Formats: structure tokens, sequence, C-alpha cells
């Protein structure tokens, strides 16, 4: 059901920084290979852009 | 198994087909078609037929 | 004469019979015919129809 | 220049078998006594219907069925194929082929997953091949005991498969449509009311309720099904249809006005003449409708009988009119659990009218729960202007007003009964789905301009008589100001964009930002919305009559059950038939076969063509002998 | 522009006295415009959705007229 | 290249077969060929 997909997408997006550092440290590790999937990579990019936009929201509030 | 409904008569079927020659042939024998009642008729026969069998009456 | 030659070249039977790989030939011929309609303004319809024919042939070949 | 390039007894035998040559093929067989590909040298004869030549050669199968040649197949059978035969969807070969025992594996495990890894294109194609064989009208009639029920279940089965198989979406929904049209054609062969009642009451109005559950809109809209519904809906008052228009209205008004009496008569004397009036569905709908109209009248009279001295009262007590509304609300609620309990959550939640009853019933309980607590806690006598903003009395009145809007909006379902405003209301309901897609795109545009506008002005509202720049000093205020620009009715003035002290340059930039917002939304997004409503409505207009009739029949069927008979204030107060069904089924099946043959066999070209074929066979025999 | 403004000026002054072409004001205006433009970039992600994506393509196709 | 040619050889074969049968929605010329059969029988005669 779409609610499970939404929960999985949010859970993967919340963990994007850890996946990024895991890929940075060791691509040979399973965590490094985990981000190589195109769908997870797209989710990570979207989460990063959403974080940038949210932190743009903070500046507008002064 | 009967192909046509029991109320079908040869003249009615010929009129349905709209064939001028066959209708001319049959009408030479002086056939008749039962006349219909009014759209709002409330009589004994109309009510009895409608209550007993409405689908057949309408058809 | 140019139109007749390009109609002869864009027949699915000829491509299927005398081309090494009909898919790439169809791609290139469709693109080239599409570019030609923008130059020959008077005969644009025919060239668009030929390009559509080439694209349809490629898709139908893939469908098998 | 480019040069184009292509990247004896057998020939005598092939050319002979091509064109009606029998004796000198017998000669060629004699010559060979003492598999060529232009082919087994037999398929060409199979496609030519030259059975005499074929029989001589016999002394391929899938090709014969592809050509629908019964003679070739019969000879080949005499001298899976069933799946391909069902694809052609014809009776003669299907009956003959199935005479020998034939099975067909059912479609879905761990083993199937292994096959999908090796070849997924082949696996998907095989599954679609089987389901297209199963959805054959000829196969269902010859193999299934209850063809009408089989078409219902398969049609719902194939619709689900279209959703999962996104790439095979088009093929599956074509198979589901074919199943739906078959069961509707079977029902059209009923001739009298005795057969109609047998079909629509069988249990495996169970068949009529099963069609509504499976969304058989074509089946419901049939004239035989529509005629049956009208008799049950009006019941013993069939004389209502004979009355003129002027006489019909006086009957509805009289029944509605005296609704308390009729509802009371059924309570004390259910078996009396006035007791059985409710039992007919049409009068029950009117009595329930008039009961709701009095509830709305009480709400309108609530403010009129409100004592002015209570406007400054903080702990007002419940009036007699308040007890009346409490009785109705419990009555409406009590009916709601009964409908939900008898049907289920998913069926009950699906209808829009039920959803609107959920919210308004919770809002009516909240305002009365707050009203009782307020009377027991806060009873001080003070003017209205001095109360707290969030005092419970003020919160209670806010929820009461909101629930009054949802009470009047429930009357939309009553338009379905009318044959004039019915089709129009259903058409507007289906265009609400296109509005949701535009909400997603517009919501991001409104959020984008809110970010920039509050960034420019906060560093340096609209509901005042003199609107000021303060509307841009908050996120909530900025969203409200941009919201009122969508109408193009000049709700907000341009002077709002000007900075109070100076900022000449920043005032101009803010005006340019607002001007860009107006063009994007009022001129571009609005015109795009009108473009799709023009396109979608034309497609919807095609099925206007079929969609309205399905909705009206769904509404009528809810009043056939005797589970809920009393209006809401009064509700709170305390083998023999299977054999008959088979006889009708065989008549309907055999009528359908006879009728369908005339549908496509009308030009009779293959009759004169068959005569010409006999002529050519005779001519070939002549010179040959 | 922020770096230029920081380098050029060292003291403080009330806002009402600054000239209209002060570097700080231009910096703030450009920042606001950049925020507006950055928020609108999310439209390009509508293509991955079965509902929103066809509407986005159709809107893009009609912009020529 | 060898594998690509083999698949292309079969794809073209099914294509020419497919649209001929899809063009048979308009093929009622079987009777005219039947007359060709009468003509062939006459040729065998003389
Ligand atoms: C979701 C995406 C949808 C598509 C988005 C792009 C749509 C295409 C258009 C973009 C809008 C561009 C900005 C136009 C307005 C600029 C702001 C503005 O003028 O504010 C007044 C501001 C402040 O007073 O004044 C100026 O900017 C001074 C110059 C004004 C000159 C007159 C107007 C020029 C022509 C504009 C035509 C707009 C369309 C009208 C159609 C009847
Ligand atoms: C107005 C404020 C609240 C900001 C609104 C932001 C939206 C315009 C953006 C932000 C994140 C976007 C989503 C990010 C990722 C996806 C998943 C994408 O699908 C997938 O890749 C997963 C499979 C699926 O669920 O279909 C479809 C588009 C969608 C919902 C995007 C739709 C547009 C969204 C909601
Ligand atoms: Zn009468």
């Amino acid at each position: 059901h779409w609610v499970v997909k939404l929960l999985t997408c949010m859970t993967i997006g919340f963990l994007f920084p850890m996946l990024s550092i895991a890929y940075l440290i060791s691509p040979r590790s399973n965590l490094g290979l985990f981000i190589k999937k195109p769908f997870i990579k797209f989710i990570c990019h979207t989460a990063s852009y959403l974080t940038f936009l949210f932190m743009l929201l903070l500046a507008s509030q002064h | 198994f009967s192909e046509f409904t029991p109320d079908i008569t040869p003249i009615m079927l010929a009129a349905h087909t709209n064939n001028y020659e066959i209708i001319k042939l049959l009408v030479q024998k002086r056939v008749t078609i039962p006349r219909p009642h009014q759209i709002r008729c409330n009589c004994v026969e109309c009510v009895s037929s409608s209550e007993v069998d409405s689908l057949r009456h309408s058809r | 004469s140019r139109l007749n030659i390009y109609k002869a070249l864009a027949s699915p039977s000829l491509i299927a019979l005398s081309s090494e790989d009909p898919i790439l030939t169809a791609f290139r011929l469709g693109w080239e015919l599409k570019e030609l309609s923008k130059v020959e303004n008077e005969f644009k319809a025919e060239y668009e129809e030929l390009s559509q024919q080439c694209k349809l042939f490629a898709k139908d070949l893939l469908d098998q | 220049v480019m040069a184009l390039k292509d990247v004896l007894n057998e020939k005598l035998f092939l050319l002979a078998c091509d064109k009606g040559d029998y004796y000198m093929v017998k000669k060629i067989l004699e010559e060979n006594s003492s598999n060529c590909v232009d082919r087994n040298a037999v398929t060409i004869t199979i496609e030519n219907e030259n059975l005499d030549i074929l029989q001589l050669l016999l002394d391929a199968l899938l090709v014969a069925i592809d050509s629908e040649v019964v003679g070739a197949v019969d000879i080949l059978l005499n001298h899976a194929p069933v799946i391909l035969a069902a694809h052609r969807n014809n009776y003669e070969i299907l009956t003959m082929l199935l005479k020998q025992d034939v099975s067909l594996p059912k479609p879905h495990c761990t083993l199937c997953s292994a096959k999908n890894k090796k070849d997924s294109l082949r696996h998907s194609r095989f599954r679609l091949d089987i389901y297209r064989c199963l959805a054959s009208p000829a196969l269902i009639m010859l193999t299934e005991e209850d063809p009408i029920l089989r078409a219902f279940e398969l049609s719902a089965d194939l619709k689900e498969l279209s959703l999962v198989e996104v790439e095979f979406r088009n093929d599956y929904e074509e198979l589901a449509r074919q199943c739906k049209m078959f069961a509707k054609d079977l029902l059209a062969q009923a001739r009298n009311s005795r057969e109609l009642e047998v079909i629509l009451n069988h249990t495996s109005l169970s068949r009529l309720k099963l069609a509504i559950k499976y969304n058989q809109k074509e089946f419901v809209s049939q004239s035989n099904c529509q005629q049956f519904l009208n008799t049950v809906w009006f019941g013993q008052m069939s004389g209502y249809r004979r009355k003129p228009t002027c006489k019909k209205i006086m009957t509805v008004l009289t029944v509605g006005i005296f609704w308390p009496v009729l509802s009371l008569c059924y309570l004390i004397a259910p078996k009396s003449q006035f007791g059985r009036i409710i039992h007919t569905p049409f009068m029950k709908f009117i009595i329930h409708g008039a009961s709701y109209f009095t509830f709305l009248l009480l709400l309108n009279l609530y403010s009129l009988v409100y004592n002015e001295d209570k406007k400054n009262t903080m702990g007002p007590a419940l009036e007699r009119i308040d007890y009346l509304l409490i009785l109705w609300i419990i009555g409406m609620i009590w009916s709601d659990i009964k409908r939900l309990w008898y049907e289920g959550l998913e069926d009950f939640l699906e209808e829009s009218r039920n959803q609107l009853s959920f919210v308004m019933n919770s809002l009516y309980l909240a305002t009365f729960a707050l009203k009782v607590v307020a009377h027991n806690k806060f009873h001080d006598f003070a003017d209205r202007k001095d109360w707290d903003a969030f005092h419970p009395t003020l919160v209670a009145e806010g929820l009461f007003a909101f629930a009054n809007v949802l009470s009047y909006l429930r009357l939309f379902f009553m338009y379905t009964t009318s044959s004039i405003l019915g089709p129009l209301q259903i058409s507007m309901g289906q265009m609400l789905q296109d509005f949701g897609k535009f909400l997603g795109m517009f919501l991001l545009v409104l959020f984008s301009f809110t970010i920039g506008l509050t960034q420019l002005y906060d560093k340096g509202g609209i509901f005042c008589e003199q609107q000021s720049n303060d509307t841009f000093h908050s996120f909530i205020g900025t969203c409200f100001a941009l919201f009122w620009y969508i109408f193009s009715l000049a709700h907000v003035a341009i002077f709002v964009t000007r900075f109070s002290y100076g900022e000449e340059l920043q005032s101009f930039v803010g005006a340019v930002i607002v001007g860009t917002y107006n063009v994007v939304v009022v001129i571009v997004l609005t015109k795009l919305l009108v473009a799709m409503l023009h396109k979608s409505f034309q497609l919807i207009a095609n099925h206007e009559d079929k969609e309205w009739k399905f909705a009206r029949a769904k509404l009528w069927l809810s009043y056939f059950d005797d589970k809920c008979t009393l209006p809401p204030p009064f509700n709170i107060i305390p083998q023999k038939r299977d054999e008959n069904y088979q006889k009708v089924m065989c008549c309907l099946v055999h009528r359908y076969l006879t009728s369908m043959r005339q549908k496509m066999q009308s030009t009779d070209q293959a009759t004169v063509e068959n005569l010409n074929e006999l002529r050519q066979d005779l001519s070939k025999f002549r010179n040959e002998i | 522009l922020k770096i230029v403004a920081y380098v050029k000026y060292n003291g403080s002054r009330p806002r009402e006295e600054w000239e209209m072409w002060h570097p700080t004001l231009i910096a703030e205006a450009l920042f606001a415009i950049s925020n507006i433009l950055s928020s609108l970039r999310l439209i390009s992600l509508f293509t991955a959705n079965s509902h929103l994506g066809p509407l986005q393509i159709s809107l893009g196709r009609m912009l020529l007229d | 290249n060898q594998h690509y040619q083999e698949v292309i050889r079969n794809l073209v074969k099914r294509y020419v077969a497919a649209m001929i049968r899809n063009s048979k929605t308009h093929e009622g010329l079987t009777e005219e060929n039947f007359k060709e059969l009468k003509q062939d029988i006459s040729s065998f005669r003389y």
C-alpha cells in the first residue's frame, strides 16, 4: 500500500547523511554499495535538496 | 426453443421488416392488427395484464 | 525527383530487405527526413509523414 | 549510389498442391514411389480447404484453427491447441476439441519466481495467454454451470491484474470489458417477468446486489434490469405512475407532511393498512427525507428563539430546543453503526454521504460536551466583549456553526433521484478528480513565492479597513495575502507592497515579485485548468446516462432492506430453485447463440462464395477425369 | 556583493539614511529572488509521479503559444 | 555482431508475415484465384 512506500521513502531519506559518509569511507562495504542503487540515490538527492529548502525556510524567519 | 415471442403475427413481422412487396401480399388477405389503448388507460384488462405480467405487456 | 528518391528509400520492405540493421537505418533516415521538412517549407507534410513511417517501422520491428 | 542486395520434383510437388491438383499429385506420389519450404507441403493444402487433396496427402494443426477451418481440424483430429481455439472465440471446434478430456493450469510461488529470473517476458506472455482463453464467451457457456456469476467474478479478477501489471494495462482492461458485455447480453434474452425474477433473485435480490458490488454498470442499465427495479421501488403503488404530474406532487406533499403520524402508526400497529405504508420503498424514502427536513428547520429556528439576555451569559443552560436536537443526533448516530455493522468498514467508508456524516456527528458531540462543561465551570455574568478569546463558550459556538454547513451539504445525494438534475450532479462529481491534480502544482507555487516575499519584508493585515504592509511580516500572513489574489476581484491593493519608511528599491522589487505571481497563477494556471475541464467533460458526456442509472440504482437498493425502517428520532425508541435456474439458463444460453449468429452472419458472402467453390471443384474434376 | 559591502564599510548607520543603490539592499533583494527561484526547481521532480508527471509535460508543451 | 544478426534475421521474418495477415482483413480475392485454378485445369486439358 502507498503508506508503506511513503514510510520507507521517509526512512531512507532521513538516513541519507549516514549513507553518504558510508559511501565516502568505503565503497567496498555493504553500506557503500547500498547507495549505488539508482532509486536510493534519487531518494538521497531529493532528501538533500529538501533539507536545503528547509534550511532556506529558517533564514526567512530571521 | 421458439425464435419469436408468442404475440408475433405474420403481418406484424412483415411490417417490422418494412418490405413493400411482402406487406402488399399479406394485406391482400385482409389481416388485422390489434389496436392499442391510451397511454394512461386505467381499465380492468390493462390493470390485470400489468399486475400479472408487466414485462410481456410492455413488450 | 528528390521527393521520389526519399519516398523510395523510406519503404519498410526495402529497409527490411537491403539493410544490415534496419533499426539504425530507420533511426537515421527518420531524423534526416525530419530535418528536411524544416528546409523544404512547401513539402513539409510529406516529409513528416515519411519520418513517422520510419519511426512506426522501427517500433513495429521492436514489437516482434 | 548504393546497390541493393538481399542480406525439381519437390517444386513440381509444391506447385501442384497449391492450385486444386489432385490426380497428378497422385501421379507425383506414384513417381516418388518408384517437407519442402517455399512448410510441410501440407499446410498449403490445409489453408486451401482442399480436403480431398489433403486426405490424399495424409494417406499445421495450429494453422488450421488460425484459419477457423472446421473441416481441416476435423480431418486433422481424425487423422495448447485448445488455448488458441478459445482465442478465436468460436463454438464448433471448441466443442469438438473439448470432447476429449482437456485441462488448463491455473495461474498464480517460489518455483514461479525461479522461472521469472530466467525469462520474464515469456512468463508474462503465458499468463496473459491463459487469461484471454478463460475470458472467452464461448468457453464460459460450454464449461461453466453459472455463466452470469462466472463473468462477474472474472471481470473483477481481470481489473485487479491490470493495476499490478502496469505494462499490460491496456490488454487486461480490454478483457474485463469483454466479460462485462457478455453477461449483459445474456440478460437481454429474458422474455417475461417469471424468467426475470428467477435470474435476479438466485443465491449461490442477491444477483442484483452482486452486480452493484462488482461495478457492473452495463448490466444495471439494461432495460430488463431497469424495468424490474421500477416495480419493486414503487411496490403496491403502481398507480402512482398513472397519476398526472399535478396529482403526483399532492401525494408526495401529503405523505411528507404527515410523516410523524405514519411513523407512529407502524410502531403500534405494524400490520394495519397505515402500518404497511412504510414497507414500500418509495414512501420510506419520502418519510426519511421529510424527517431530515425538519431537523434543518430546527437549526434555523435555533437563533430566532434565542433569548437576547443569554448573549451576555457565560454559562447558559440547555433549552428545550436543545434537547430536541440531542434526540435527533443520537438517532442519526444510532443508524450509522447499524449500517456500518451490517456492511463493513470499507463498504461504508466508500460513499461520500457517509463520510460527511462522520465529521458532522463528531462536531455535534463536541459542542454539546463543551456546553455542559461550561455551564458547570464558568457561570459568571459578564459582557461578551470581556471574555477570553479561547473561552469554552466561544469554542462551542465555532464548532456548532461549522457543523451546520456540513448538515446542509448532505442534501446532494437527493439530486440523484431526479431525472433532470441527476445526470448533471453525477457529471460534476467526476470532474472533481481533475481539480485535485491542479492543487498539487498550485500548492508549490504558493509556497515558493511565500518564502521570497517574507524574506524581503520581515527584515524591514489585509483584514483592516486600511490594509498595510504588516501582512508580509509573517509566514501565515503572507500565505493569506497571496491566497486572495487568485480571484482577480481586487481583494488586496498594491499599496500593501510599499515599505512604510522608505526602501525605494526594495519596494519596487516586491511589486515585481507580486506581479509575476499574478501572471503565473491568474493568467497561466487558471486558463490551463479550464482547458482540461473542456477536454475531460467531453469524454464524460458520452457515458452520462449509464453512470447516472448506476448511481440511482445504488441509492434505491439501500431502501429495499428492512433493517432500517423508522426515521431517526423514532429509531432510538425500542435444489428446487437450482433446477429452475438451470432451465432458464439453458434457454438464455441457446437464445444468445442463435441471436449472435445473425449479428455477424448477414452479408452471406461465404454462401455464394461456397457455391462458387463447389462450381470450381466440379470444373477441376471434369477435365481431370 | 556581501563581501564588497563588508570591505567597503566599517561603521554603522541608520537604514533610513542609506542611498537606494547601497550594496546591502541589492544583496538582500538578490537573495530573496534566488530563494524564489530555488523553490521552483522542484517542478522537475514531478516527472517521476504517474499523476503529476503527465500534467507537467502538457504544461511545458503549451508554453510556445 | 553474430548474435545481433541472428535476432534481426528472425524479427524481419515475423514482420513480413505479420502485416500480410493483418492486411488479410481486406483479402476476399480467394474466388479470383479459384478462376486461376479453372484456367490451370484448362491448360492441363490442352
Ligand atoms: C508553473 C509555471 C507556469 C509558467 C510560468 C511562466 C509564465 C510566463 C510569464 C511569466 C511572467 C513574467 C513576469 C511578468 C510580470 C512582471 C511584473 C510586473 O510587471 O509587475 C509590475 C511592476 C511593478 O509595478 O512594474 C514593472 O515591472 C515595470 C514594467 C512593466 C511593464 C508593463 C508590463 C510588461 C508586459 C507584461 C505582460 C504579462 C502578461 C500579461 C497578459 C495579459
Ligand atoms: C508545498 C510544500 C509543502 C512543498 C511541496 C514539495 C513538492 C512539490 C515535492 C517535494 C518532494 C517531492 C516528491 C519527492 C519524490 C517523489 C517520489 C516519486 O516516485 C518515486 O520515485 C517512488 C515510487 C512512487 O512512489 O511512485 C514520485 C514523485 C515524488 C512523490 C515527488 C513529488 C513532488 C514532491 C512532493
Ligand atoms: Zn385499458
